[PDB]
Order: structure tokens, then sequence, then C-alpha cells
RNA sequence: GCCGUUUAGGCCACGGAAGUUUGAGGCAAUAACAGGUCUGUCAUGCCCUUAGAUGUUCUGGGCCGCACGCGCGCUACACUGAUGUAUUCAACGAGUAUAUAGCCUUGGCCGACAGGCCCGGGUAAUCUUGGGAAAUUUCAUCGUGAUGGGGAUAGAUCAUUGCAAUUGUUGGUCUUCAACGAGGAAUGCCUAGUAAGCGCGAGUCAUCAGCUCGCGUUGACUACGUCCCUGCCCUUUGUACACACCG
């Protein structure tokens, strides 16, 4: 039911839904699936590692364990509620917090 | 002459000088600015050319009821500062209090999410972009 | 995505009235085309 | 037999284009024709600002270029082979001649 | 001085200016501007732009008005 | 008539004609609505629609076929960025076409074919009236 | 007319649109610089690499990161003002088949705004656009208060461009209301429609102008000199300098 998240969706999000996803985004939501298959009953389902930043979180995600990359490294990342309406941008660092 | 006229108003904790006029007497709470106070002054039907002090009672708590329920008098949706809430949904109008409340329940939100701008919050650092070479 | 016509290059590019050429291109061949230095 | 025929003429050099537009009014006079002309519309300076140097070095120094172009348009009465055969003379390079028939 | 704040106090609607303070001020030329006591007589405008109006409904002192919110006096002639 | 009286009382007096003359409709965003992207807070004036409306019909009856993005320009006027510089911004829509369909549904004007809107002949009377009772 | 070999010229004056070469530009010598440009050029010598590439193309990241120092600037510190009405005067420019309405967009309708739908014009002194600009003028509100000056930082939310907007493209709505009380030593530009104030166009451009290049609008203070400081030209002079006094 996806028209009715799209009102729950901000501005943004929802703009970039009514734009027509791609075919990239349609391949990585099924590997979250056949992850959550392929884990063990009641178990850490193996990692989804991504090269999209650019893909937004939506509700059947959650659970998913990703590994956005931030142009070095596969950093991998965990979904909660919370994580719902942003990019998996956000949570890969492209680069490190500055020490004098 | 305001024989009773009233330096200090206490109104929704925040102060409110009586030596002012209204309109601008009722800015001084933390989330009304001077729009909002306008649409205050207009809907609970007060003479604007009145100083904050020359007041009547009866006249504050029609102020208070406007502000505390801004979609019952219908002041419409986008006038609200609190649209389409996420911690429930509603289009609230927070007010001097709760906006520090509910500010630091989003930042502590993005905190705990790891957000990006949620660290950059933390971290003490511009937040929305701007560059930072020369800028602090 | 957008080129001089001349030289192939990415920068400085006059697309103006269609000319879409170079800064130094179009200096190199502005009397060839028709422009003028008048003041 | 007669129509409105306006010839309008463009050029970059404005003593090349009046002269083939004086010719055409005067060879339109010789025919006794209603010549309604010529008309003189506003010059067009195409205008374009270049830095001379070529990597940004030194003073920064502009050279203005600019192209005038100039409209000219002469009306006409007659029928087209007429004046097809007035606008046949020598052309001065450069000048445009775009002969229509107005409404 | 705070003649805008001053605006509603006991005094200000009780005589102040209703001829107990400003059968003189105009006065001390005959003839002062509203405008300019603002500062002679300390107190300023707006307690009493809105007076220099109810000496006008009360028939005391005539006026000019012009672009810069420039107000004038002449006590009686 | 209209030209020779100064547009500040001719307006004036016409913004009091539209209030006592009969009535129009007024919407229910009149109080809210700050006729201005870039203004700062409404019309200080409770009695500014019939300005607007005054001060509205006089661009009909001295001009001829103006849309609602000519108006536009018209009461717009100049923006400041804060921090960047101002520049110039355009009033709203919705004031400017419901005072016109007002007009429209009192008979002051009228909607234009070639585009745009003009004045009625009985438009024209009735500003000339009230012209002619201005000092 | 006066000064001057009563030459070349100079100052004053009637006239006159104009009497600084009328104003403003373009163009611009010999000789030079180890000035900048191999990252404009399928301009180029030599060197290096040439497949496991320093070639090309794709995906993602950075070029924007932030204790700090510097340079050009934008906004201001308010009443010779801010806000809200009314009122209304320019110029220079711009508009690729821009897909099947598309670049500039009038007109009509929906919308608080943002923006949207429909009927259309223009390859243009023809349509946008007499370019209905701002400052300004006008009548009110503010009242010496970090105030209704200022608008940084930030929350929520809407829409637009684009294949994609996250370290927010940008534009809206409400809210948040920082420094800043005219700035030490130093230092820059400027002689008339000039400085300064005000806005507009173009370049860049799918989107983004606090920049640059132009354009009009409002329109002064001071001087009509001097060689004191910084330099420049010519002559005379001194020199143990010639990479030349940074000797
Ligand atoms: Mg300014
Ligand atoms: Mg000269
Ligand atoms: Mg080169
Ligand atoms: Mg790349
Ligand atoms: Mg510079
Ligand atoms: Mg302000
Ligand atoms: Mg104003
Ligand atoms: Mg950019
Ligand atoms: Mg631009
Ligand atoms: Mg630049
Ligand atoms: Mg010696
Ligand atoms: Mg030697
Ligand atoms: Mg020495
Ligand atoms: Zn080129």
């Amino acid at each position: 039911s996806t028209d009715d998240l799209v009102q729950m969706f901000p501005a943004r999000a929802r703009r970039r839904f009514k734009r027509g996803l791609k075919r990239k985004p349609m391949a990585l939501v099924k590997k979250l699936r056949k992850a959550k298959k392929d884990a063990p009953a009641g178990e850490k389902p193996e990692p989804v590692r991504t090269h999209l930043r650019n893909m937004i979180i939506v509700p059947e995600m959650i659970g998913s364990l990703i590994g956005v990359y931030n142009g070095k490294t596969f950093n991998q990342v965990e979904i909660k509620p919370e994580m719902i309406g942003h990019y998996l941008a956000e949570f890969s660092i492209s680069y490190k917090p500055v020490k004098h | 002459a305001g024989e009773e006229f009233q330096h200090i108003l206490r109104v929704l904790n925040t102060n409110v000088d009586g030596k002012q006029k209204i309109m601008f007497a009722l800015t001084s709470i933390k989330g009304v600015g001077r729009r909002f106070s306008n649409i205050v002054c207009k809907k609970a039907d007060i003479d604007m050319n009145k100083r904050a002090g020359e007041l009547s009672a009866e006249e504050m708590d029609r102020l208070m009821a406007v502000v505390h329920n801004p979609r019952q008098f219908k002041v419409p949706d986008w006038f609200l500062n609190r649209k389409k809430d996420y911690k429930d949904g509603r289009f609230s109008q927070v007010v001097s209090n709760a906006v520090d409340m509910k500010l630091r329940d989003d930042l502590e939100r993005l905190k705990k999410i790891r957000n990006h701008r949620g660290l950059r919050h933390y971290w003490g650092v511009r937040v929305r972009g701007q560059h930072t070479k020369t800028t602090g | 995505s957008r080129v001089c016509r001349v030289c192939g290059n990415s920068h400085g590019l006059i697309r103006k009235y269609g000319l879409m050429c170079c800064r130094q291109c179009f200096r190199s061949n502005a009397k060839d085309i028709g422009f003028i230095k008048y003041r | 037999v007669q129509h409105r025929i306006r010839i309008t003429l463009s050029s970059k050099s404005v003593k090349n284009l009046e002269k083939v537009c004086s010719d055409l009014v005067k060879g339109a006079k010789e025919k006794q024709l209603k010549v309604k002309g010529p008309v003189r519309m506003p010059t067009k300076v195409l205008n374009i600002t270049t830095r001379k140097s070529p990597c940004g070095e030194g003073t920064n120094t502009w050279d203005r270029f600019e192209m005038r172009v100039h409209k000219r348009v002469i009306d006409l009465v007659s029928s087209p082979d007429v004046v097809k055969q007035i606008t046949s003379i020598t052309i001065e390079p450069g000048v445009e001649v775009e002969v229509t028939i107005s409404d | 001085g705070k003649q805008k704040e001053k605006v509603n106090n006991a005094v200000l609607f009780d005589q102040a200016t209703y001829d107990k303070l400003l059968t003189e001020v105009p006065k001390y030329k005959q003839i002062t501007p509203s405008v300019l006591s603002e500062r002679l007589r300390i107190n300023g405008s707006l307690a009493r732009r809105a007076i220099k109006d109810l000496m006008e409904r009360g028939l005391i002192r005539m006026v000019s008005i012009h672009s810069s919110q420039q107000i004038f006096t002449r006590a009686t002639n | 008539t209209v030209k020779d009286v100064n547009p500040h009382e001719f307006v004036k007096a016409y913004s009091a004609h539209l209030k006592r003359s009969g009535k129009m409709e007024l919407p229910e965003w009149v109080d809210i609505v700050k006729t201005a992207r870039f203004k700062e807070l409404p019309p200080s004036d409770a009695d500014w629609y019939y300005i607007r409306a005054a001060s509205m019909a006089r661009k009909i009856y001295l001009r001829q076929g103006i849309g609602i993005g000519g108006f536009q320009k018209i009461y717009g006027g100049r923006q400041r960025n804060g921090s960047r510089p101002p520049h110039f911004c355009k009033s709203s829509g919705a004031v400017s076409r419901n005072i016109l369909q007002e007009l429209q549904k009192m008979g002051i004007i009228d909607v234009d074919p070639k585009g745009g809107r003009l004045i009625t002949s009985q438009g024209r009377r009735d500003l000339d009236q009230v012209a002619g009772t201005v000092p």
C-alpha cells in the first residue's frame, strides 16, 4: 500500500516516488526479502552491501543489514522504525570529523 | 488612566510586558511571532490600538483560548509551526516551553539515529550545508 | 555534454546567439565571424 | 492584379545595404509603382564581452565585440513577376533579399 | 521621556496635558510645535501625538500635518 | 472627472462608496492573507479590501485589458532577502483575481476579448459621479 | 579684451547645443620580463607512460571538509528609519524544432503562498514589453527600548528543477531572534550627471548570482593646487654599482 505511505512521507520523499523509481532500487529491494529468507529462524540476516546512497528507506526495509558505500568502505547499516523517510546516504559518513 | 494598569502579565510563563501594545507584547511568548500574534489579536476580536495592560482579563482568557486551540478558530493548516507531526501526526501550535522541549526531542531522535544532521548537531558544526573554512 | 565546436573543450564556452565556441577560440576567430572591436 | 509586396533587407554593412536599397526604390520608381519606403528598423547590436587573456593572469581586461545588423523594408503594390523583374539586378555581397506578400 | 509607555498612567488621563502642562509649553515662544516639545519638555510622542488630536477635538490649538509625521502648534491667537 | 481629482482623496472617496453602497462578498481569509510573498504583516487597515478595490478599478478605468499577471506586477515591490541583496517581487494573484471577479459581480468592470479587463459604461459612470464629489 | 619674442600660446568674455582635445572609450612605439599560460587549441620539441594504462568509459566519494590567519564583498547597527496603505517615473538587453505547445511568455481559471491546468502570440520596432523597477513621493503605525533596528543559527512542513537535491539546489509557510551601540594601528577609490544610494538586463544556466560585464534612475561635499609622502619624465651632478642600492 505505497499510496498512503507517500502521504506520510515528506515532500521530497513523495516527489521521488512520483518520478517512478528506476531499475536499480527495484533490484535492491528484492535482496532484502531474499536475505530475510536466507536468515536462520530469528537470526541476524546476511549483509546486503549496496552502492546506492540515494535510495529512500521504506517500511519494508526495516530489518535488513545494508552496507551503504561511502566512497571507500562498504559501511554496514541497521534499520530502525525511525529510519523511515531518509536516504541510505545519511548513514555512511563520507568524510572524517576533524581534529586539529 | 488605566487604574488597574498592569506592567507584568505572566501569560503562559513568559512575563509579558504591560507597557507595550498587545500585538507586540504577546510576541514575548516563545512560539508566537508577529504574524501569529496578529492572528490571535484578530480572532479574539481585540482592539489592536490597545496597550497590553489596559486590557480586560476576559479578553485574555480568549487570547489563550485561540492560542491553545489554533485549529478550532479556523486558523488554517499552513499557519501552524508543527505541520504534520512525526511523533503523532497532528497540526499543532507549540508554545513557550514545549518549543524547546520538542526541539531537543528532535535532535535526540537524530542523535540516536546516527543521522548526518544528528552528528552535525552533536559535533557543534554547522548542519545546513554552509561552508566552514572561514565562518564561525 | 557541451563542447567548443572548434576544439572540443569544456570550459569558458560561449553559447550566446548559438556560437558554441570557447572564449579563446572565439577571440582567435572573432574577426572572421564578423565581430568588430569598435569600443 | 496588384498585391501588397513587402521586401525586407538585412545586412551587417550600412553602405552596401543602402546602395541596393536605393537601387530597388529607383528601379520601382521608373515603373510608376507605389513604393512606400525605405523603412528603417532599430539597429540590432549583437554584443559579446570576452576576457582577453587565455589564462586568467594579470589585470582583468575585457574586449567588447559587436555585430551591427540593419533592417530595411520596402513596400510595393504590383504582381510578383514585375517585382521579380526588378529584384533581379546585381546584389552586393552580404545583403539578404527576402521578398514576401503581406496580407 | 517614555512618552508612549507613559500613555496610560493615571496622570496621563486625569489632567496632565489637558492644559495642566501644555498651557505653557507652546507659549514659551507663544507658539512651539508639539512635535518640537517632544524633548524640551522631555515628554516624547504618541502618548503625545494622540493628544494633539484631543486638543483639536477640544478646540484649543491649530495644526499642520506633513510627511515625516511633522506636527505643529499655536497656543490661542 | 477622475483625472481632475487627486488620486489619493479619490481612492478614499470610492473606497467609502463600495462600503456603504450595498455590499459584496468578502472571502473568509481576508483577515489572514499578506497580499504579497515579500510582505511582513497583513494590511494594517481592516478596511483594506475596499481600498484595494477602489485603487484597482481606477487602474482599469485609465487602461484597457489588464490581466492578473500584470496586476501582480502593479502591486509588487521590493523584497529584502536578509543578508542577500533585495530584488523585485510580485504580489499574490488570488486577491487580484478575486477583486476583479467581485467588480464583475457588481458590474463595474468586465472581462475583455483579446484578453484583459475593461471598464464598463456604468462603471465609468459611477467613477465620474464620485469624482464629481471630491473636494 | 588683456598677458607673451607681443611668435607659438595662455587667461577672460558675448554668442552658442557645445569653448578641459565637448565628454567617454577603441587603437597604440622601441627595447624588455627566464611575468602567466604545455589545464583553450588533433599549437608544439624533448622526456614518461601506453594494456595489470598516466588511454577511454561506468559507479560511488572529494573538490564544499574546520581550532585558525588573510583578500574582494553582501547585510546592518535605525526616526534623514522600519513596517502597512495609496501613488508611479527608465534605459541597456534577451527569447537554439525550444516535441508535437516548446525558448521568452500575455490572457483565463484553481491556490494564502509556492505552484498548477486551459485557450494562445512571437524566429520578433509586430508577442512577452509603452519593459506598470527600486530608491523616491504620500497618509498612517511604531517612540530612543538589542525596540516593531538586524536577520545569523535552527525545527517542522509544502512545492519546484533535474536521472538523482543526502553535508540542506532553489523558492514558499509558521516558528526560533545570535553578534552588531558607527569600529585600534593601518588602508582603498574618487574631481560632474562624477562619488555615493537605488534597482534592471546579459554571461554562467535543467536548477543556483552575495560575482563579473553593461544600463538607466536620484544626485552631492571638496579642489581648480602642490611636490610634503608614494612614484613618473627630462637636465645637471657623484659613484668603488652593471644580476645594476633587494648593489
Ligand atoms: Mg540596499
Ligand atoms: Mg580622445
Ligand atoms: Mg597554451
Ligand atoms: Mg566520476
Ligand atoms: Mg577582484
Ligand atoms: Mg525587521
Ligand atoms: Mg514604504
Ligand atoms: Mg552549482
Ligand atoms: Mg542570470
Ligand atoms: Mg565567478
Ligand atoms: Mg663624491
Ligand atoms: Mg662591476
Ligand atoms: Mg643597501
Ligand atoms: Zn575552443
